[PDB]
Parts: C-alpha cells; structure tokens; sequence
RNA sequence: GGGAGACUGGAAUUCCUGGUGUAGCGGUGGAAUGCGCAGAUAUCAGGAGGAACACCGGUGGCGAAGGCGGGUCUCUGGGCAGUAACUGACGCUGAGGAGCGAAAGCGUGGGGAGCGAACAGGAUUAGAUACCCUGGUAGUCCACGCCGUAAACGGUGGGUACUAGGUGUGGGUUUCCUUCCUUGGGAUCCGUGCCGUAGCUAACGCAUUAAGUACCCCGCCUGGGGAGUACGGCCGCAAGG
C-alpha cells in the first residue's frame, strides 16, 4: 500500500481540513491512488488473481463512498468526480 | 445416507454415458 | 595383489543381499551374492543366505590379503546384522559400522501402492 | 462352490499384508527386545 | 516442559552466520530438531529452521553428514 | 535505500591479500550509483561443509550495504559473472 | 506455506562415459516374462537432464473458496491488536449478472527424469478384457488460452444480539506474584480444538465456532422410478455443461 508520505500529501490535498482523514473525499482519493497502483501492478502480473480480488474490493468500497457523497450533496460529488478524473 | 442411492444414480449415469459414446458420430451427422 | 585394509559394502534388499569387498579407492576385489551360494527365488532373501554370501565374500577377500575391513550397510533390514556377524566370524576384523542408505529429499515419485 | 474355492485367488485378500499396517488373527506378531525401548 | 531460550531477556538473535548457535539445534545426523524436543516458541522455531537452511545454502552446515 | 547483507565465497586459490581491493572495486557500482555505504568484513580460508565447484576450502566475505534494490541486483549479477566468486547470497537486514 | 515474477541449492532416481570386477540380477504368496554373460547387478569417479522439495512439519499458520511450505530478491492482497485523531448510519443481503474455481480433459508451442490410463507380454484362474510382475504411449511439467465440473463436505448461506462452565493451542495488548529468568498468575480482544449445562432433535447428536433463543435478506424441497433424461434453447474446438 501507499507510504506514509504519499498518504500525508493526498490527505493534505483532498482533506476537508488539516486533520480529517475519514471524510469521503479523503477516503475516495486514497482509494483512487491505491487502485491506480494496483492496476499498474496487475498490468505486469496478469495472473495475480488474489491481488485482483483486493482490487475489486477497493473498487466496491469507493463506489459505495461515492454513492453516499452523491446522496448527501450533489455539488461535492461533482467536484470530486471532476477533480479525480472519474466517469461515474 | 446409504450408498445404495448413490449406486442407483451412478449406474444410470454410467449407462447414459455409454449410450452417448456409442452414438457420437450418428448424433454429429444428424445434428 | 595385496590390499591389507579394504571396505565391505553390503546391500540388503527385500529379496536379495549382495556383498562386495572393496579396495578403499572404490575398486571391487571380491564379491558374493545370495544367489551365488546356491539360493534362488524367495529363498535368497533369508538371513541364512545373507550369512552364506557374507562368508563366501569374506573368504574370497581373505586370500587376496585383506585383513581389516569397514562396512557400509544399506537397504531395508533383512540380514544386515547377520551379514556383519558372518563377516566377523569368517576371520575378518571389522573396524567401523556405517549406515549409508540413499534418502531422497522428496524427489521422484514412488510406484503406486500394491493391493 | 464360489464360497468354497480355497485356491490362491480365493484367499489372496485374506492373507495378512504390509508390515505394521493392519492386524489379523494370523498376522505375524511384532518382535520385541528384552529391554524397554526408552 | 522446557524453555524457549530466545524469548528470555537474554535471547540472542538468530542468524545464519553464527554456526555454533545453529549446531546446537540440529541432531547428530544434521537434521533439524523438533520443536517439542527443543522447547522454543513457534516463531523462534521458524527462525531457526530458516537460518539452518540458509547456512546449508552457503556450505556452513553439512547437508546431513 | 534498504540495508542489505551480502555473503560471497571466493575460491581459495587466489591470495587473500588481493581479496580486499578486488571486492572494493566491485562495490564501486553500488558506491557511485546512489550515494550508498558499505562495511566490508573478511573472514576467509574456511573449509566448506560440502564441496563447491571442485573446491573444499573457500574464502568467506561479508558485505553490509545500504542501496537501492536495482543497484544491489546489478552488483549481484556482476559478482556471479566473475569466475573467482564461487557462491553469493543477498539478505535484507530489515524486518524481512 | 496469502499471491505473482525472476534467479538459485542439495539429496535421490534415470541415463551416458571411464576404472575395479565377476556370474548372476530383478520380481513374487510362489514364479515367469525381463535384463546379463557382446561384461549385467555391485562399487568408484566424471557428466546431462527433468521433476519433487526429507528433517523443520502438528489436527499448527494463511486464504472467500479451490488451495498454499527448498532458499533469496522484487512487486502485491488481506487480517489482528492498541490509541481512539477523523467521517458521521456512509450498514446488511442480494434476483438476475460478473469474476475466481481441485483433478481429469481440449488447442498451439516446448520439455519429458520418475510415475503411468491405453497397449504388450508373464502369472493366477473353469474363464481373466482385473487384482500381482516386466515393459510402456498420452498425461503428469512449462508458456498462453479453453472447460467450468467434485464426497467443490463441517453433506451446516450471509449479518447481528443474547444464553453455565472446564481445559488445550495460535496472534496482540495490559495489572499483580516478582525471581521479574518463568505457559508465574490474572484481565482483555481476535482465532482454532476437546469435554460438557440449560435448550433443541425422530434419534444420532449440536451445544457461546449452535443444529439453542430471535430479527433482516437470499438459494432450495414437496413420494420413489422414468430422469438430471428426451425435446427446444444458451455456452463450448470437442468432451460436454
């Protein structure tokens, strides 16, 4: 997974304030970074199915968090989607 | 459970597989 | 020739036993087998046949000048102790006893179990 | 007559097998030393 | 039973370089001794076995002399 | 930059006096690569447990190095190509 | 011993070469086919290759399941404990659907030591399309893809709360005997076994890891054969599902 400095930088960038780590924005940003790293790893090891299952779990968790953020407030959802370069 | 039921099922399955093997080319040519 | 000190190799399988007195460099100078002393079939897996083969090999080594020997036993136990005892009893001095049985580190597949 | 056969093929499954696996009435008793193994 | 001499406050670290510390843990045939005979904990038993294998791989311990 | 421990075995035919410079120029790849530090220790001329490459004795060397994974693999690859190195082994002195 | 990749170690089997060396070896309940006398088996030295990793190693660990242990390095997934900083119900289940899924099998290309369906002899037998023996091809192995089944079983779907205890064992935090060496002992959280209450069950048994007491969601059953078969359809190169 990500190192402490990458987590610190992502949290400082996407966090709602300078302390929050459990906001849906911060969680979704960290999940997106983790998913990109996993996709790069799986591009080389095509037959690493056990890690692919973890990738699926992360994707599902991010989808649920985005569902919550969209239901709570659509403007935040749109801002996050445009800032992170996601489709849905 | 008694293995008798498994025996009946296995004999039915074995006979059906034998029948399928005996008519493979005939089935291929009719289908 | 004259080899005062040599090595004795005993291979005891489940249906035979082969004794070969060996020059310490690995050259064989006299060998006797369970079937070489008049046994055949299942008769040659018996400890008595092992005793006879060991005695015959010991004599055939003795006229070659072999006086002291060290044994290297090997194989499933059938007549190993009997073979060593017969080696000693035939006028041969037995120095050291070593069990060298090939032990794989889980390589190669054994044959299927008999029924 | 089938149950009476008593030739080798009829008694090959009842002859004790293995060395330590399985036990039968006519199975060869294990050889035991004088002193306890310890 | 017996003591895991490594869980103690004086437990020396397990290495593949110190040969004697491993020689005390293998039988006279060069085989690795069992845990119940040795008495050490599971983690230390794994450390010992790995160290013995590594030492064998660099010809510091015989492969079953 | 992770810490590594490298143990090499050199054939005993060569003199023990030239072992230290020969390793020293070998570790020049790790040194100029990434500002990396070594602590070479030599305790050679020990008979091996089993014969290696038609040899019974060997010269043992222990190298403690802190470098990048790509650099160390490069050093390991070079060492095996050299004919005076009988065997070598790389450990990670980290938690691993 | 969670997974993927790369490199690499030793024992053993087989084969090849060269010494010593002779007449048997091999196999069985007992033998014979078979190998050897053109120098076998045995013993020693050297070489080639493939596969599996003794001891550690267990009712012990990890994984959703299938499953996973020679060593090292690289990349990567999950779990647990403590603090409780953060968000503030974001939870559960899940028709269809998608993915993974032992072994055997299938396609293309390599590899092939041992084992070994088929196939050959030998033996046993009234007969042996078998059991046993000697050989032995696919296959087993690798790369990339298909297949999609298993006694794929704990024959026990998932989540949650509650309901006597006793005793092993794995991981972690902590108070007190304190030598603080010691499974010292306790408490606690998460696993994994055994024995046992209440309760449940036709019985066997289960029993805080429920088959007890309840709530939410899903799958399935409705006498035995015919039959998981025919017909039609979908998937598959085919086997077939």
């Amino acid at each position: 997974a990500l190192t402490a400095e990458q987590k610190k930088e992502i949290l400082g960038q996407y966090g709602l304030h300078d302390t929050d780590t459990g906001s849906p924005e911060a969680q979704v940003a960290l999940l997106t970074k983790r998913i990109q790293d996993l996709t790069e790893h799986l591009k080389v090891h095509k037959h690493d199915h056990h890690s692919r299952r973890g990738l699926l779990l992360l994707v599902g968790r991010r989808r649920r968090l985005l569902k919550y953020v969209a239901q709570v407030d659509v403007a935040r959802y749109r801002s996050l989607i445009e800032r992170l370069g996601l489709r849905r | 459970g008694s293995v008798i039921k498994k025996r009946r099922k296995r004999m039915s399955k074995k006979k059906h597989r034998k029948l399928l093997r005996r008519t493979r080319v005939q089935r291929r040519k009719l289908g | 020739k004259n080899v005062p000190h040599g090595a004795a190799h005993i291979k005891s399988t489940f249906n035979n036993t082969i004794v070969s007195i060996t020059d310490p460099q690995g050259n064989v100078i006299a060998w006797a087998s369970s079937g070489h002393v008049g046994f055949k079939g299942s008769r040659k897996s018996t400890p008595f046949a092992a005793q006879l083969a060991a005695e015959n090999a010991a004599r055939k080594a003795q006229e070659h000048g072999v006086k002291k020997v060290d044994v290297f036993v090997k194989g499933p136990g059938s007549g190993r102790e009997t073979a060593i005892r017969s080696l000693q009893a035939a006028g041969l001095e037995v120095g050291t006893i070593s069990d060298v049985t090939p032990q794989p580190h889980n390589g190669c597949r054994p044959p299927k179990r008999r029924r | 007559l089938e149950r009476i056969a008593e030739h080798w093929e009829a008694r090959r499954g009842g002859v004790p097998a293995e060395a330590g696996r399985e036990w039968r009435h006519e199975s060869e008793p294990a050889r035991r030393p004088g002193y306890f193994p310890r | 039973t017996r003591k895991c001499v490594f869980c103690s406050k004086k437990g020396q670290t397990i290495d593949y370089k110190d040969t004697a510390l491993l020689r005390t843990y293998i039988s006279e045939r060069g085989k690795i001794r069992a845990r119940r005979v040795t008495g050490n904990c599971v983690q230390h038993q794994r450390d010992i076995a790995v160290a013995v294998k590594n030492a064998r791989e660099v010809a510091l311990l015989p492969f079953g002399s | 930059m992770r810490p590594y421990e490298i143990m090499v075995i050199l054939d005993p035919t060569l003199d023990e006096r030239t072992v230290a410079p020969s390793l020293e120029t070998f570790l020049n790849v790790i040194r100029k690569d990434g500002g990396t530090v070594d602590k070479v220790d030599i305790w050679g001329r020990r008979r091996l447990a089993y014969e290696i490459a038609k040899h019974a004795e060997g010269i043992y060397a222990v190298i403690d190095v802190k470098a990048e994974p790509a650099t160390v693999s490069e050093l390991d690859r070079q060492l095996n190509l050299n004919e005076s190195v009988l065997r070598t082994k790389v450990l990670r002195t980290d938690k691993h």
